[PDB]
């Protein structure tokens, strides 16, 4: 349009729901699991 | 800073006189200005016109901005003094479509008697009242304080915390008190005849009479009875503190010679010029000041007179219906 | 009013329970939201504006 | 398997990202809770177990039932939240208290509890002053409430007071449950 | 006679060495000039 304030949107499912492609979930969990919290002390193994 | 210091303020009454000066300035003879409304600008600007927003070219007051205007002027109308009118903000008593229906500040003019939810007298009249006082309860204005009177000293604006039951019923000042019941002391000021209210008053503003139409009868305005220590106090335009004026004209009155152009392509910009000279064939002629009623802008000299106001607006195409209205409400 | 031998006849209406204020302050974000569930949603006057 | 019991259907999800792949999914959209409700008719007078233990979410394998059913306890209380619906370990509520108010206000006093249980909500005493309580606003005073005296429940106590009142549930008595569940199926096979 | 203040000022398609700015038209014949400034000075935070 002309004035940018008119963009808005149609009916839009927000990014909050949507839902996973898998591997992107793997990405976000690893960053939440490994980082910001633990810096692993985990007793399982390297793998 | 150590010096003599003086603290001075122009009174609001100065404005209403200035307003009263613009009126009476319309007349045929010299020293009486004559105002025109101009439309013009047939050709569209850009291509983004007809869209939403986008703004027009912002008009400038320079000589270049005037010259083109006179080239595009489609038509003009002469403002007669009759179609100009005084106006004031209207607060209809007990109307729910506007803030504080049942509450009122210390002095606020409020019309009643129009529409059923306020009744008071019959025989119409659209009665109006100044409201001289308020019940005292509720916290108001500056800081905290508490009580009304102390809040009335040290400036302050006190808002009553108690709804005022019933409209002002009487014909004379200070209609409150005089009974154990509540309410506060409204003060009648004039009346609006029903005939004028359907025409001259819109729902945003109520007319208040020029100190002329109050003559050739007062009675029509319900002012026929008044205290009047003075022989007259005739003009009440000062009593209300009327700060503003309002113009009205039907677009059938404006003159378009072409008559198919303004309809097909709209007038995109409106400007009002003062004191145009008539068409002069050559600079062989004496300067005459414009009179009669219409003036195809061909008959106006270019740059002939000075222009107080320019507007630029999207196309505002107009239908030929015998009712559409100009407004242009001045705040003087 | 007062009539004959001095007497007053208020007809006043009435309701049960207490009365409470809980003033606080308005903002454009936090909604008011009083709490106690004994509120009677019929009789209320919110004025709060000075009017 | 007293959930499920039907089929995966297919969940299209076509209203979002058209030509989305169909994914077989356990069928949670039947309005089960109604079947339970209508089937229960005639088995009522399910007594009040009172709980009595911060039984973890599943006591089904202890008290009535016990094929680790983990519900018919739910449908009892019409539980909207399977987590905070049941009562919790006493500390959990405390733990739950912080995360509730951690953002704003810190620890607080929610209401002052007159004897006979009249709650007040943002009513505040002044010590070293008159003994009468005031609202948290209109600091000019002039508008007292509750001339009497009472005692505040602060915050922790409230959450305890609020979740601890959540222990009573229906049962079906460990007697009917077999006969009951034997009905609850019949209504289900009925409508198809 | 202040010229109408610009409205809806947004950034789009910024890169490391290139950044683009956008704003509503606000008028036909006006002009617009811009100003650019660093804020953090050598990994510091500083006052306006």
């Amino acid at each position: 349009p002309v004035n940018y304030q008119l963009t808005r949107t149609a009916n839009a499912i927000p990014e909050i729901f949507v839902g996973g492609t898998f591997a992107e979930i793997k990405q976000n969990l690893i960053e939440w699991l490994n980082g910001q919290n633990e810096f692993l002390d985990y007793d399982f193994e390297g793998s | 800073d150590s010096s003599v210091i003086y603290r001075a303020i122009v009174t609001s009454k100065f404005r209403t006189e200035k307003m009263l000066n613009f009126y009476n300035s319309i007349g045929s003879g010299p020293d009486k200005n004559t105002i025109f409304i101009t439309f013009g600008r047939s050709e569209p600007w850009s291509s983004n016109e007809n869209e939403v927003g986008f703004a027009p070219p912002y008009p400038t007051d320079s000589v270049l901005g005037v010259t083109d205007m006179w080239t595009h002027m489609m038509g003009t109308v002469k403002v007669l003094p009759s179609m100009l009118d005084a106006v004031i903000p209207r607060r209809d008593w007990g109307d729910t479509r506007y803030p504080d229906p049942y509450t009122f500040r210390i002095n606020d003019i409020v019309v009643c008697n129009s529409a059923p939810y306020n009744a008071t007298e019959s025989g119409a009249g659209w009665l109006v009242y100044r409201c001289l006082d308020v019940p005292d309860t509720g916290m108001c204005s500056i800081a905290s304080l508490t009580d009304k009177d102390e809040c009335l000293k040290l400036g302050g604006k006190w808002t009553p915390s108690a709804r005022s039951m019933t409209p002002p019923e009487g014909r004379g000042d200070a209609e409150g008190t005089i009974e154990p019941g509540d309410g506060y002391v409204w003060e009648y000021l004039f009346e609006i005849p029903p005939d004028v209210s359907i025409n001259r008053c819109t729902n945003e503003y109520i007319v208040v009479p020029w100190p002329e139409e109050l003559k050739e009868d007062p009675t029509r305005w319900g002012y026929e009875d008044n205290l009047t220590w003075q022989q007259d106090d005739f003009g009440l335009i000062y009593r209300v503190k009327a700060n503003t004026i309002r113009f009205k004209a039907y677009l059938d009155s404006v003159y378009f010679p072409e008559a198919a152009l303004p309809g097909n392509k709209g007038f995109r910009q409106i400007s009002i010029i003062t004191n145009p000279l008539e068409a002069k064939a050559h600079p062989n002629d004496p300067n005459v000041k414009a009179e009669k009623d219409y003036y195809d802008p061909e008959d106006l000299m270019r740059h002939s007179g000075e222009m107080i106001y320019m507007e630029n607006r999207p196309p505002i195409i107009m239908a030929m219906d015998q009712t559409e209205e100009i407004n242009i409400l001045f705040t003087f | 009013i007062r009539d004959k031998n001095n007497q007053y006849f208020p007809r006043l209406k009435l309701a049960q329970g207490r009365i409470v204020r809980t003033e606080i302050i308005y903002d454009k974000l936090t909604p008011i939201i009083i709490y106690d569930k004994n509120i009677d949603r019929n009789q209320v006057k919110l004025y709060v504006d000075g009017a | 398997m007293l959930f499920t019991f039907f089929d995966p259907i297919e969940y299209a999800a076509k209203t979002v990202n058209k030509n989305a792949p169909t994914i077989p999914m356990t069928d949670i959209f039947r309005n089960y809770k109604d079947y339970f409700k209508r089937a229960l008719a005639g088995y009522r007078l399910r007594t009040y177990y009172i709980k009595g233990s911060p039984r973890p979410e599943e006591l089904a394998n202890a008290i009535y039932g016990n094929p680790q059913l983990y519900w018919v306890l739910l449908m009892c209380n019409d539980n909207y939240d399977p987590y905070y619906g049941w009562i919790t370990s006493q500390e959990a509520a405390y733990q739950a208290s912080i995360q509730k108010y951690k953002n704003v206000g810190g620890d607080q006093i929610v209401y002052h509890v007159n004897e006979n249980g009249e709650k007040f909500y943002n009513l505040i005493s002044y010590d070293d002053n008159p003994y009468v309580w005031y609202d948290k606003g209109d600091k000019a005073r002039k508008y007292p409430q509750y001339e009497g005296a009472l005692a505040a429940v602060d915050t922790y106590e409230a959450a305890v007071l609020e979740n601890e009142k959540l222990r009573q549930i229906k049962i079906i008595a460990k007697s009917d449950i077999n006969s009951f569940m034997n009905d609850l199926i019949r209504i289900m096979e009925k409508s198809y | 006679v202040k010229a109408p203040s610009v409205t809806s000022l947004r950034i789009s398609k910024l890169s490391a060495n290139q950044v683009q700015v956008r704003w509503d038209d606000v008028g036909a014949n006006f002009y617009y000039f811009v100003e650019i400034a660093e804020t953090k000075t050598n990994s510091g935070e500083n006052l306006p």
